[PDB]
């Protein structure tokens, strides 16, 4: 879209010396100042699962691979924790089987609920977590 | 049941 302008931005953030690479170094650069202190073994790490030619330095397209993955899975990860809250009408954090009958209808017994939640209550607390929600949502 | 609730939630979604 006009994103790629956005991720450009973004990329020249990391840039620091504008060569269109980002290093290992040029990354640790960037995490100190929002306050992490990464290892330069983490640093590689990051490096290396963003490097698609294993050339050891992130260029702009490699960056947007990993820029358009990431926005797609936090848009998932949004639409999954608004599914979520739409459920927990409480907002308690967990989807009782009263919450799931509710929201079901809009016609199943108590029973037929209670069955829905043991399949996904990983934990046995007899309602359903975010995490156990993912779980559900996305196998 | 959860495909249910997948198509409901695309269709409902951001109200
Ligand atoms: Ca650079
Ligand atoms: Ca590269
Ligand atoms: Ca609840
Ligand atoms: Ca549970």
């Amino acid at each position: 879209e006009e994103q790629i302008a956005e991720f450009k931005e973004a990329f020249s953030l990391f840039d620091k010396d504008g060569d269109g690479t980002i290093t290992t170094k040029e990354l640790g650069t960037v995490m100190r100042s929002l306050g992490q202190n990464p290892t330069e073994a983490e640093l590689q790490d990051m490096i290396n699962e963003v490097d698609a030619d294993g050339n050891g330095t992130i260029d702009f397209p490699e960056f947007l691979t990993m820029m358009a993955r990431k926005m797609k899975d936090t848009d998932s990860e949004e639409e999954i924790r608004e599914a979520f809250r739409v459920f927990d009408k409480d907002g308690n954090g967990y989807i009782s089987a009263a919450e799931l009958r509710h929201v079901m209808t809009n016609k199943l017994t108590d029973e037929e609920v209670d069955e829905m939640i043991r399949e996904a209550d990983i934990d046995g607390d007899g309602q359903v977590n975010y995490e156990e929600f993912v779980q559900m949502m996305t196998a | 049941e959860v495909c249910a609730i997948k198509i409901q939630r695309a269709y409902r979604r951001h109200l």
